[PDB]
């Protein structure tokens, strides 16, 4: 943890939360990046960021896709 | 096209069924053929140690039987002994002898020809279908003395164990033609036997050796039938595994388009509502 950043948005969050959290981490992660450092980001269930992202766009009444995700 | 992927699923479970149907047909037919195997295997016992073995003799003529087997779901049975014919066959021609090919078995004609057609003569067939005597294996050998060669070749699989059916080259010689001609060294090795038949001892061997080449052909033609029941098991089994991978591939691809489905006549029916609502 000393040179761990841990965000988390877990299951009991909104889905707006889980939905912003990985650029949420992007962001500090990029400030590693963005001076010369390295970082490493790991986006644990980028499959779990689309559903959260797909509920949103179903209740903002928006035309689904494949798999209902939007387009 | 979400019935083209439901027919298929009643194809393979079908097949899977009839692979598993046949493979306990052939396990069944294995086992009451291994009761006649094993009688059989004595007969041939006192030949070999009267007569000897000698598989690599300059005969000038030579009859070679593959013994094959009539149905085809064997799995590389009939084609073994077809490619182990030419491994002895182009292996005892040692100064351009004449040869007689002849099968056992109708799946022998079919596969003996894609290698020696100018000296395939004979085609035993239909021999399985109600059981294999001796009488039977009498007349096949009856039918090979018709041609006389001076040395006879059986290629058949020996029924070892249901796994393993290492292949046999059984070799009878032709009573005087060469068999006493390669007993005598320094004397003979037959002599010290006494002749009690009611003719000469060229005239006993005769008759000795037409019942050695029947006895060895019925052996043959029993160790090959016990053999193919026990490779279309193991062929018949990996034939339902074959079957159960494909069903379980296609049950995944069918859930995968019963979701996909069920999501497109639901976008579709919010469509038509949220254009009039």
């Amino acid at each position: 943890m000393r040179y761990t950043i841990m965000v988390s948005a877990t299951a009991s969050d909104a889905a707006p939360l889980q939905f912003l959290a990985p650029y949420s981490g992007c962001a500090m992660a990029e400030y590693f990046r963005d001076t010369g450092k390295h970082g490493l980001i790991i986006y644990d269930d980028l499959s779990k960021q689309s559903v959260a992202y797909r509920q949103m766009s179903l209740l903002l009444r928006r035309p689904p896709g494949r798999e209902a995700f939007p387009g | 096209s979400n019935q083209a992927v439901k027919q298929r699923i009643r194809a393979i479970k079908n097949i899977g069924k009839i692979t598993k149907a046949m493979k306990m047909v052939a396990a069944s037919k294995m086992k009451n053929a291994q009761i006649a195997v094993e009688q059989s295997r004595g007969l041939v016992d006192p030949f070999v140690r009267l007569f000897g073995d000698f598989p690599a003799v300059n005969s000038n003529k030579s009859v070679v039987v593959a013994v094959t087997s009539d149905k085809g779901l064997c799995g590389g049975l009939n084609s073994n002994i077809t490619k182990y014919t030419r491994a002895t066959l182009a292996t005892t021609e040692s100064e351009g002898k004449d040869v007689v090919v002849v099968s056992i078995g109708d799946k022998g004609r079919s596969q003996l020809t894609r290698i020696e057609s100018q000296r395939y003569q004979l085609a035993i067939a239909d021999t399985y279908k109600v059981r294999v005597t001796f009488g039977q294996a009498s007349l096949i050998v009856e039918e090979l003395i018709k041609h006389n060669p001076q040395s006879y070749q059986i290629l058949f699989n020996k029924f070892r164990s249901a796994i393993s059916f290492k292949p046999t080259v059984a070799t009878i010689l032709s009573p005087d033609l060469l068999e006493k001609q390669l007993e005598d060294v320094t004397g003979n090795s037959l002599d010290a036997y006494d002749i009690e038949a009611s003719h000469e001892r060229s005239d006993v061997l005769r008759d000795l050796t037409e019942f050695h080449l029947g006895v060895t052909l019925y052996n043959a033609m029993l160790e090959n039938n016990c053999s193919e029941h026990a490779s279309r098991m193991s062929a018949m089994e990996n034939s339902t595994k074959s079957a159960g991978e494909m069903l379980g591939k296609l049950t995944l691809d069918y859930n995968r388009k019963r979701q996909a489905t069920i999501t497109t006549e639901l976008i579709e029916i919010i469509a038509g509502a949220s254009a009039l609502m």
